[PDB]
């Protein structure tokens, strides 16, 4: 009746502490923005289920 | 009107759902790093002369 709440850092992911990397990432509009929310929301239904 | 979002963590959080008004909750605005200090720098100790 559950799974792990994982959470990913996306700018950690993408860029391993590049200025480069982020400034080309940021380019992509809300990309991370977006994985974050589906993240949250799945760890959300396994705190109610 | 207008919004620091820099000034306080109230203030990234309206930023960030682009509001003025919050309703009630916890919210994950950012993620957050620690800042490293000095360098250190180091080569083998004895070379050809």
């Amino acid at each position: 009746v559950s799974m792990a709440k994982t959470s990913v850092d996306c700018n950690m992911y993408i860029c391993g502490d590049s200025t480069e990397c982020a400034n080309l990432l940021l380019q992509y509009g809300s990309f991370c923005t977006q994985l974050n929310r589906a993240l949250s929301g799945i760890a959300a239904e396994q705190d109610r289920n | 009107d207008a919004v620091d979002c820099s000034q306080n963590p109230l203030a990234e959080l309206k930023c960030s759902v682009k509001s003025f008004e919050i309703d009630k909750g916890i919210y994950q605005t950012s993620n957050f790093r620690v800042v490293p200090s000095g360098d250190v720098v180091r080569f083998p100790n004895i070379t050809n002369l």
